[PDB]
């Protein structure tokens, strides 16, 4: 321990979570999680005070969703610190610069050194976000401008590791990751729906939210037959069908995610403890899901960075080529979803790729994580053996073998699985897109998987 | 440390969103 | 997204 | 060769399936409710924040 030690007096520095002095029940759980994500809500409406023109194109389009960030706004880095935090953390732990220790007052610095890179990639990314040229032009804005816009972002990404921390020690219900992607999401579906906004671009004031025009369209058109065709087939704004695309994606993942491979074993240490391991389909959960979509939006963002500086170089333009700003050729355009159904006729060579790409990615970073994550089965096979665990037809002998047979091919088939589903969402044109859907479906269901094991311990 | 408890932080948030508030409200009246 |  | 890869991979995929345990018409709705449930304390939490601010952020900002 060198790391850790040299920075030990930089860690304590930050504020800390008191550890709850006795477990909160669910019912008050939930209502920190809702505080949680109430505050976290509030904050992403919220614009920064330095912002001089949010108009020029959005750099970072692409993560919103999976950063559970908002443009503008004190949420504009979302939950970044959270996530880049914890993968140097990984880095290091795995590379043996660090060790995460079991002891209470190791954890502790684990967990204050976290949270002190997470104050350092915040700060870095707040410059990287102002130098990108949103909120305007740095040299236009000052130095005093630019440097409140990173303050009011440091400060920012202070409460978001604080509503993470609050949620990880016992007072919520998961992570700040997990909750804060999922309640943008959820957010986006609602507001696709019932949103009172109305533009006019002739025929009349027509709402945002797809149920507030079909009651708006019947009321002032009187019943008519054309009202419910425009409601449901309304391309210029949110309309019925991909609604009910969105509900039929909810029910279809859903169904998938109680797919599981029920193990029935028996304890040889303490005999009497028999139970059920389930092996689910969707082995990972939504990591194939964030993978796929962090490395496309990441490799979105390098491509428009080098079209836009080194504009005319070959391996540049092989990278992707951009015509708001969408992929027309190139890598990215094979890595973007199909526009239209004329899109897939005219180009059928694209719809095979970005088919095949999101179905062999999310099936190859699947397979990939339980080789990292741990849930791999050799180390299932471990677990098995430090509780005493054996499996009732199988040998003691035979426990990584039958694992081997079913975790496996429940993380390339479930990510397989996970990657179809998102592609169906996508050419359903369901609101939450594939990628928002099943994250928030996914991370709703760990919800409830939490439920079911407080209540079955009660 | 300092070990705030949930409370606090609820607080602290709701301190940064009124301070960001108060910053607007200034922006408006030192620049009208 | 996790870029340090 | 990756006829054989692929076809062994298919044949485990079949194979998992079927002895998958697929939730019932009684675990179906209990998920469903839970997952509606879920989203309606996110979706309308957030809708509800965001319709409230626009005014908030008109006036403020």
């Amino acid at each position: 321990i060198k790391f850790l030690e040299v920075i030990k007096p930089f860690c304590v520095i930050l504020p800390e979570i008191q550890k709850p002095e006795r477990k909160i029940q669910f019912k008050e759980k939930v209502l920190w999680t809702a505080i949680t994500l109430f505050i976290f809500l509030v904050c992403c409406q919220i614009p920064l005070f330095g912002i001089m023109s949010s108009d020029s194109a959005d750099p970072f389009y692409w993560m919103r969703v999976i950063l559970a960030s908002n443009r503008g706004t004190l949420m504009e880095l979302g939950i970044s610190p959270i996530v880049t935090s914890g993968l140097i953390m990984q880095l290091l732990a795995g590379a043996k610069i660090i060790e995460v220790g079991d002891t209470p007052k190791d954890r502790a610095l684990f967990n204050g050194a976290q949270k002190l890179f997470g104050m350092i990639i915040t700060i870095g990314q707040s410059i990287v976000y102002v130098m990108t040229g949103m909120y305007g032009d740095p040299s236009e804005m000052g130095a005093g401008i630019c440097l409140l816009i990173t303050i009011q972002l440091f400060v920012a990404g202070l409460i978001v590791l604080l509503l993470d921390e609050l949620l990880q020690k016992g007072y919520g219900l998961g992570s700040g990751i997990s909750l804060f992607i999922a309640t943008n999401i959820c957010e986006t579906i609602v507001w696709k729906a019932f949103s009172p906004t109305t533009v006019n671009t002739g025929r009349g004031m027509e709402f945002e939210g797809a149920i507030i025009a079909l009651f708006h369209l019947l009321a002032t058109r009187t019943d008519k037959v054309r009202a419910l065709r425009e409601a449901f087939y309304r391309q210029n704004l949110p309309n019925l069908m991909n609604l009910i695309a969105t509900i039929f994606v909810f029910a279809v993942v859903i169904y998938f995610q109680g797919f599981r491979y029920e193990l029935p074993i028996r304890s040889t240490k303490v005999r009497g403890q028999i139970g059920i391991y389930p092996i689910k389909l969707f082995y990972t959960s939504n990591i194939p899901i964030i993978l796929q979509s962090a490395l496309v939006s990441n490799l979105y963002v390098i491509s428009q960075m080098l079209s836009a500086r080194f504009s005319g170089n070959l391996l540049v333009s092989l990278l992707g080529t951009w015509s708001r700003a969408y992929p027309v050729g190139g890598l990215c355009y094979y890595l973007s979803p199909p526009e239209s159904f004329g899109s897939v006729l005219e180009d059928p060579v694209h719809a095979v790729v970005y088919i095949v790409f999101m179905l062999g990615s999310c099936a190859f970073f699947s397979k990939t994580w339980i080789e990292v994550s741990g849930s791999s089965p050799r180390d299932i096979a471990k677990q098995f053996k430090d509780q005493g665990m054996v499996i009732n037809g199988k040998r003691e002998t035979s426990i990584y073998r039958e694992l081997k047979k079913i975790i496996p091919t429940a993380a390339a088939f479930g990510g397989l699985c996970i990657g179809a589903l998102s592609v169906l969402a996508d050419f359903l044109g369901a609101i939450g897109s594939g990628t928002g859907i099943l994250l928030a479906v996914t991370i709703i269901y760990q919800y409830f998987e939490i439920f079911v094991k407080e209540q079955s311990e009660v | 440390g300092l070990k705030v408890g949930p409370v606090p932080v609820l607080v602290m948030s709701l301190l940064f969103i009124a301070s960001v508030f108060m910053l607007h409200i200034w922006g408006k009246y030192t620049r009208s | 997204y996790a870029i340090a | 060769q990756f006829v054989e890869p692929s076809r062994q991979f298919v044949k485990d995929s079949i194979r998992l399936v079927k002895r998958c345990t697929k939730p019932d018409r009684k675990e179906f709705q209990k998920i469903a409710m839970a997952t509606a449930i879920g989203f309606a304390i996110m979706g309308f939490i957030g809708f509800f924040v965001k319709l409230i601010h626009i005014p908030i952020n008109n006036i403020i900002v």
